């Protein structure tokens, strides 16, 4: 499963 | 910056002239991900082609199976037509029967 | 063994002519097994080991994520054309992220990004911060790391990741440890047929694959040529190598075939006797 924080990916 | 495609052409199966195959166009370590492949039977579109959705590799760059069920013939010239803006003009590769 | 998953995914500017602007996608031990586009907005199952053995809770919480991904990532485009001093033109966002169960035990983890196509950040989950392989990714850092997700995701890395990859390796077992045989042709072409000399192994399953040339019984790696291994459209492999030999001497050449459907190695010779 992908990682539940999407924020993460905050660029 | 701008990386051209790397094409293969060739058939699922190992071919004979009224046998029912497939026929693959892969296009590899491309950028950007904007591309046009088309499966050609004697410079003509072939019909039942589908897409692979878009993918890449671990250095970054972009690949596309394209693919479709066809029975080929003895004497015709089935092809891959690649469009990149890496290219100049459209590149045309030839798959090799090998019958 | 070694069992990997990684997700992949896509934010373009300039996709184009009737293809989705963002694309996500799932791979277990390289094989697609999910996929997420921007037009149909749904996580959907591309292996039939990962259907049935998920509930609609599983991919509504996948939808929800891959939905948050998406916009993210517009954002991102937004953001970088503006950080780069950019006028339009054709730009990307590409994400890797996963993690790897080495052999040895020890856990290998990835979360990782590119923009058009060159590094931009990499997480360090050694030292848990956010690496900037170039000067445009220094306020992406100090934004990322003030923002908390260091912790969030070793943990996701070094633990949530790997338990996810050890349920859908037990899903997909039987799938992803089947051998398939290749269909194996060797041909020639130019002068009487003998310059260039190819082989072709037709739809290899697992990837691995040994594919070499003998002359009169001994290996031959001069003037040999791989494509490499590339994919058919039912999930099993193609290879093609070739050989330059001298007009004439298509006989003497042998395709040699190790793979794991394969007991002994395959050899193979241009039809009999061409």
């Amino acid at each position: 499963g992908h990682a539940e924080e999407y924020g993460a990916e905050t660029l | 910056m701008d990386l051209t495609p790397k094409v293969q052409v060739y058939s699922r199966f190992p071919a004979s002239a009224g046998t029912k195959n497939v026929l693959n166009c892969f296009a590899a370590g491309f950028h950007p991900p904007k591309i046009s492949i088309t499966l050609m039977k004697d410079g003509v579109p072939m019909e039942g082609a589908q897409y692979s959705d878009m993918s890449f590799n671990d250095d970054w760059t972009f690949q596309r199976l394209v693919h479709a069920d066809f029975t080929p013939s003895s004497g015709s010239t089935y092809a891959c037509k690649v469009e990149h803006e890496t290219l100049k003009e459209p590149q045309v590769y030839k798959w090799d029967p090998e019958f | 063994e070694l069992h990997t998953l990684r997700y992949i995914r896509t934010a373009m500017t300039d996709p184009g002519p009737g293809l989705p602007w963002f694309v996500d996608v799932g791979y277990v031990d390289g094989e697609l097994f999910m996929h997420y586009n921007s037009t149909a907005r749904r996580a959907v199952p591309r292996t039939e080991w990962i259907a049935a053995n998920t509930d609609q809770q599983y991919w509504d919480r996948e939808t929800q994520i891959v939905q948050g991904s998406e916009q993210i990532n517009r954002e991102n485009l937004d953001i970088l054309r503006r950080r780069y001093n950019q006028t339009g033109g054709s730009h990307t966002v590409q994400w890797m992220s996963g993690c790897d169960i080495l052999e040895d035990g020890t856990i290998r983890g990835y979360h990782q990004a590119a923009y058009d196509g060159r590094d931009f950040v990499a997480f360090d989950k050694g030292t848990m911060t956010l690496t900037a392989a170039v000067p445009e990714a220094v306020p992406t850092k100090r934004k990322w790391e003030e923002g908390g997700y260091a912790e969030g995701l070793k943990q996701y890395l070094e633990e949530t990741c790997v338990e996810w990859l050890r349920r859908y390796v037990e899903y997909g077992k039987a799938e992803l440890g089947r051998r398939e045989r290749p269909e194996v042709r060797v041909w020639g072409k130019e002068a009487d047929g003998i310059l260039t000399l190819s082989c072709r192994a037709h739809g290899f399953y697992p990837r691995p694959i040994v594919v070499s040339w003998l002359k009169d019984g001994a290996v031959r790696g001069q003037d040999a040529q791989s494509g490499g291994i590339v994919p058919n459209g039912d999930g099993t492999y193609h290879t093609w190598v070739t050989i330059d030999a001298q007009p004439g001497d298509g006989d003497k050449y042998q395709c040699r075939v190790e793979h794991a459907s394969l007991p002994q190695p395959g050899l193979y010779s241009w039809r009999s006797g061409g």
